[PDB]
C-alpha cells in the first residue's frame, strides 16, 4: 500500500550493482590483518610473519618513541589494564552515541 | 617505497608518466629460538641495549633484530634496571666481565 522510492527508480532505468567483495571477504581481510599484527607485528609487512611475544614487541615499539624497554617491564600490568579500559571506552562510546 | 626495507631507487622516464626501480631488503631464511625480555644476574636484571635475547638450547647469546649473529653476553651490550621481582618471564643466565680478566692477570 505504501510504496517506496526504490521501484521508481527501479522502473525508470535506475538499477545499483552489488560490490564485487562481500561484507564476509571484507572481514577475513580485517581479520588476517589482525591476526598478523599481534602475532609478527611489523614483520608480516616486509617479508613473512616473525613469532615474537606480544609483551615483547610492545617494548620494540617504546624504543620507536623515545622510551626505554624498562618502562614496559616494570609496568606491565598497568599498561594492560589501561588498554582494557580504553577499549571498554571504544565500546561505550560507539554503543551509545550514533553521531 | 617498494615491499620490504628501502634501500635506493632510480627513475627512468616513459612516455607520459615516469618509472622507479626500487632496490628492497627482504630477510630470506628463518629459524625458530627461544627467547626472554631480561636477565637476572646477582639480584640485578639486565635489559639489551641494541638487539634482542635469544639461545640455542643450552646457551645464552644477545642478537641483532634483522639478522642473526650471536655474542657473548656482557656489561658493554646490557644494561642494569631495577630488581628480578617485577619483570615477567627474566631468566637466569651469568653476565661477562670484561675487567675481570684484566683485573685477574
Ligand atoms: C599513572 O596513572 C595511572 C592512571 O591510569 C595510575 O593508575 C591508577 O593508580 C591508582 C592508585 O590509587 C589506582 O587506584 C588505579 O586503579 C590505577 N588505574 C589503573 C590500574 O588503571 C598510576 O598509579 C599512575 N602512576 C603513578 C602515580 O606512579
Ligand atoms: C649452543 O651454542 C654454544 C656456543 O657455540 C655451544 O657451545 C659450544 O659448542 C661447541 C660445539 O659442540 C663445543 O666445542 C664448545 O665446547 C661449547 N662451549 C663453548 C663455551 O664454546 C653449544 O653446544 C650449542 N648448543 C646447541 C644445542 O647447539
Ligand atoms: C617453528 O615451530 C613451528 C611450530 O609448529 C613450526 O611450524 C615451524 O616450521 C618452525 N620453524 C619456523 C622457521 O618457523
Ligand atoms: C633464579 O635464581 C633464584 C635464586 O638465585 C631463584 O630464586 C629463582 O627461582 C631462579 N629462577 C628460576 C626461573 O628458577
Amino acid at each position: 500500500a505504501a510504496r517506496d522510492l526504490i521501484c521508481a527508480q527501479k522502473f525508470n532505468g535506475l538499477t545499483v550493482l552489488p560490490p564485487l567483495l562481500t561484507d564476509e571477504m571484507i572481514a577475513q581481510y580485517t581479520s588476517a590483518l589482525l591476526a598478523g599484527t599481534i602475532t609478527s607485528g611489523w614483520t608480516f609487512g616486509a617479508g613473512a610473519a616473525l613469532q615474537i611475544p606480544f609483551a615483547m614487541q610492545m617494548a620494540y615499539r617504546f624504543n620507536g618513541i623515545g622510551v626505554t624497554q624498562n618502562v614496559l617491564y616494570e609496568n606491565q600490568k598497568l599498561i594492560a589494564n589501561q588498554f582494557n579500559s580504553a577499549i571498554g571506552k571504544i565500546q561505550d562510546s560507539l554503543s551509545s552515541t550514533a553521531s | 617505497c617498494g615491499k620490504g626495507y628501502h634501500l635506493m631507487s632510480f627513475p627512468q622516464s616513459a612516455p607520459h608518466g615516469v618509472v622507479f626501480l626500487h632496490v628492497t631488503y627482504v630477510p630470506a631464511q628463518e629459524k625458530n629460538f627461544t627467547t626472554a625480555p631480561a636477565i637476572c644476574h646477582d639480584g640485578k636484571a639486565h635489559f639489551p641495549r641494541e638487539g634482542v635475547f635469544v639461545s640455542n638450547g643450552t646457551h645464552w647469546f644477545v642478537t641483532q633484530r634483522n639478522f642473526y649473529e650471536p655474542q657473548i653476553i656482557t656489561t658493554d651490550n646490557t644494561f642494569v634496571s631495577g630488581n628480578c621481582d617485577v619483570v615477567i618471564g627474566i631468566v637466569n643466565n651469568t653476565v661477562y666481565d670484561p675487567l675481570q680478566p684484566e683485573l685477574d692477570s
